[PDB]
RNA sequence: CAAGUCUGGGCUAAGUGGUAAAGGAUGUGGCGCCGCGAAGACAGCCAGGAGGUUGGCUUAGAAGCAGCCAUCCUUUAAAGA
């Protein structure tokens, strides 16, 4: 008979089990801590890899609900040049390379999360992770 | 004390361990000196009473020692000589190998590396019960030095001077004298632990075993409590009963597993010179 | 750049310091004539102007002449300009410091060591009409290791350098790193 | 250490100091100075326990300039000797510096390193120390 | 880093007080309380 | 203990004076330069103090907050990778 709740957890992808944050957060949810890993790694059967965020929020009749947002903005940019880690120093060393459209592409993917509505502004949000990983955008 | 009361105390376990088995005694299988399981400080405590006064046994009680281990580093390469030609059973054996360290837990491995035959078919067997052998009283202190890979590719010999024994020597020169060249390093043991307990203690009780020479490897949890795993050094771990059970006010409990031997940081090379 | 200066008859240098002034002395193959500045516009001036830029002195004749402090000797024990030497300027070319300006990072950015301005100051030669200033150096493709000197640079209208070329203007050396011992 | 190579005499006399400093009083070389404000004699290790703790406090940095060089044989009798005999032996070297010298001085590294490294080094000698610019060290030859 | 010759400040919390002709030197971790001596 | 508790201006508050150094210090007076200045400053109160993003590498895990680097973007009145 637990009180409510709108709970910001933060779990990847795969890995749905019962333990915490998704215990004691979740224990006055009564959620069913394993239609998450049918519901999530069907949607996400597609990607394979990625955190994908969520927010949990329970009722009264003891039943919950859940939204999630998008993978790290740090993921399509790893796929997008061959990379799987960083670049371990970013600037100096570069491994691979996304194009003036290419980091204008990914802006569409996550554009309805970040804040800017245009383009110019979130893809430089882009541009900005690109030296953060050590991937040049070519141009 | 005196192999006097080393009996008193054979006798004492001889009616305590009937009288009680809710322990063990073990003849530590590397140094005589003896073990005794318990079950927390205050019982193997009050045993010290009751062991040493109706039993009026007066020994010693400190810890247990360290299997530690000797190798090296850098491989090496010398000669194995050792010929007394003066008149008769003339003695001539040697022998040339190729020392070189492997990774820590690889184990004993020589090679049969001589080519048409300079040295004879018949004294290869001795010239290892020779180097395997040798390998018994390291170089720094004189324990197993293990972990190494042997290459036997050279040594001559005599018609009428070699022995089967004369080469066990040579090889066995070869050998004690590669390890002393190549960089000697005091490996120890290192276990695997898992104290079970509530993630209320577990903050200090990372820290503490951090500040134990050890490094922690994770935490899958477990009931309403909290499994940690990692590594420690035997010696940086007695009496960890009494300081678990201090950060966790009791319901603390842990394991151990024995698991490799690695590298004493310097400070502790010079420390062990003993 | 300016400077209130003014005429000296040639009484107890000393007692101007004590003043508070500064005794001087200005020249040139025309004229030489003794004075002296106040401190506060010396330090004030000198402190940036220096010996690159020409400093036009205003005189109680009228007179505001350009010139260039040749020399400016020290106290040693505890520094304080004590007499300076004024060149006054003409037409006619003449000798003077051009200031060297680094303007590009090098290899031993990324690399290590250190850029060393062995020598931030030329020797040219031109007109008081043409008054050049910092002389960009080219600076980037250089590593610890070698270094560059003769006189490879934008030699503006009509500078003509007056050292040799050879002297070794400047280069980049090891950083100094702790580990390191030589001593055993 | 730091000392002579070769020399034409093995022993010196004393001498006295005195003001001025004859030379080096200005930068030349780095962007940050150390200089003395009073007259001594700068042993080898007192100058090699800065030099030292110069680079220390900041690994992997500039380079450091030791603008004085110690040639000064320090001679002393025995322990528990009497006078006479002849003179004494060489226990070590120094260099004789006069206030408004430049000790050292620092080149390549941040304001804040090299007013840093500089203030440790003043402790390590054993006299008054200043730490300079280099305005007016503006032609000085 | 009680009583001692050289007094400093050990961390910004930390305040140089003078009372009674000796600077005292308090701050908000017992440790830095210091005093001249 | 013989002759000014002499006159005008200034500093010192420890009996310093009445004998010690490096090195400490919002001591106390006094000169300075250089910044913010009522188109609202200093202390100040109530406020906000974010989203890309747990930056990337490393690691048991590093999410502003071990440590390497890197330090761009954003919606703004403003918020540092
Ligand atoms: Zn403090």
């Amino acid at each position: 008979k637990k009180v409510v709740a709108v709970v910001k957890l933060q779990l990847p992808a795969g890995k749905a089990t019962p333990a915490p944050p998704v215990g004691p957060a979740l224990g006055q949810h009564g959620a069913n801590i394993m239609e998450f890993v049918k519901a999530f790694n069907a949607a996400t059967a597609n990607m394979g890899d990625a955190i994908v965020p969520v927010e949990i929020t329970i009722y009264a009749d003891r039943s919950f609900t859940f939204v999630t947002k998008t993978p790290p903005a740090s993921y399509l940019i790893r796929k997008a040049a061959g990379l799987e880690k960083g670049a371990h120093k970013p600037g100096r060393e570069k491994v691979g390379r996304i194009t003036w459209e290419q980091v204008l592409e990914i802006a569409k993917q996550k554009m309805p999360d970040l804040n800017t509505t245009d383009l110019e502004a979130a893809a430089r949000m882009i541009a900005g992770s690109a030296r953060s990983m050590g991937v040049e955008v070519v141009g | 004390k005196t192999k006097a009361d080393q009996e008193k105390l054979s006798q004492a376990l001889a009616r305590l361990a009937e009288e009680d088995p809710t322990f063990r005694v073990s003849t530590h299988p590397e140094t005589g000196q003896t073990i005794i399981s318990g079950m927390g400080e205050l019982h193997l405590e009050i045993i010290v009473d009751r062991l040493k006064r109706e039993f009026k046994v007066d020994a010693n009680v400190g810890k247990p020692q360290v299997a530690y281990r000797e190798t090296i580093t850098k491989p090496v390469d010398v000669e194995g000589k050792f010929i007394r030609q003066t008149g008769g059973r003339g003695q001539y054996g040697h022998v040339k190998i190729k020392v070189e360290p492997l990774p820590r837990g690889s184990g004993f491995e020589f090679v049969n590396a001589i080519v048409g035959g300079v040295i004879p078919k018949e004294y290869i067997p001795a010239v290892q019960k020779g180097i395997e052998e040798a390998m018994q009283s390291g170089p720094l202190i004189g324990f197993p030095v293990v972990d190494i890979k042997v290459t036997l590719y050279d040594g001559s010999y005599h018609e009428v001077d070699s022995s089967e024994m004369a080469f066990k020597i040579a090889g066995s020169m070869a050998i004690k004298e590669a390890v002393q060249k190549g960089d000697p390093v005091i490996l120890e043991p290192i276990m695997r632990v898992e104290v079970t307990t509530p993630e209320e203690y577990m903050g200090d009780v990372i820290g503490d075993l951090n500040a134990r020479r050890g490094q922690i490897l994770g935490m899958e949890p477990r009931g309403n409590a909290q499994v940690i795993r990692a590594f420690v050094p035997l010696a940086e771990m007695f009496g960890y009963a009494t300081d678990l059970r201090s950060k966790t006010q009791g319901r603390g409990s842990f394991v151990m597993f024995f698991d490799h031997y690695q590298e004493v940081p310097k400070q502790v090379q010079e420390k062990l010179i003993k | 750049y300016r400077l209130k200066a003014y005429y000296r008859e040639g009484e107890k240098p000393s007692a101007l310091r004590r003043a508070g002034k500064l005794p001087g002395v200005m020249y040139n193959r025309h004229l030489n004539r003794k004075v002296y500045v106040d401190l506060v516009e010396f330090d004030k001036v000198f402190r940036q102007a220096s010996i690159h830029h020409v400093i036009v002195l205003e005189l109680p004749d009228g007179q505001s002449l350009p010139t260039l402090v040749r020399q400016v000797n020290l106290d040693k024990r505890r520094r304080r300009p004590e007499h300076v030497d004024f060149f006054v300027l003409s037409d006619e070319p003449v000798e003077m410091y051009v200031p060297l300006r680094f303007v590009g990072t090098p290899a031993g950015v990324r690399a290590g060591g250190v850029l060393q301005e062995i020598h931030r100051d030329i020797l040219v030669k031109v007109s008081p009409r043409n008054i050049p200033e910092f002389i960009e150096v080219d600076v980037s493709g250089l590593e610890i290791g070698d270094s560059l000197h003769a006189s490879d640079l934008k030699l503006p209208p009509g500078v003509e350098l007056a050292v040799s070329p050879e002297e070794t203007i400047a280069a980049v050396v090891p950083p100094e790193d702790v580990e390191k011992l030589a001593e055993e | 250490m730091l000392m002579p190579r070769r020399m034409k005499y093995r022993k010196q006399q004393r001498g006295r100091l005195k003001g001025a400093t004859k030379g080096g009083d200005y930068v030349a070389f780095g962007d940050y100075g150390l200089v003395a404000l009073e007259p001594a004699w700068i042993t080898a290790q007192q100058i090699e326990a800065a030099r030292v703790a110069m680079v220390r406090h900041f690994r992997r940095g500039g380079k450091i300039f030791i603008r004085i060089f110690p040639d000064k044989p320090y001679t002393k009798k025995p322990l528990e000797v009497r006078m006479g005999k002849g003179k004494g032996n060489v226990e070590g070297y120094v260099a004789v510096v006069k206030p408004g010298r430049v000790m050292f001085e620092v080149a390549g590294v941040t304001e804040e390193q090299a007013m840093e490294a500089l203030r440790i080094a003043g402790h390590k000698l054993p006299i008054k120390t200043k730490i300079v610019r280099r305005d007016a060290y503006d032609e000085a030859q | 880093m009680k009583v001692r010759a050289s007094v400093k400040r050990i961390c910004d919390k930390c305040k140089v007080i003078r009372r009674h002709g000796r600077v005292y030197v308090i701050c908000e971790n017992p440790k830095h309380k210091q005093r001249q001596g």
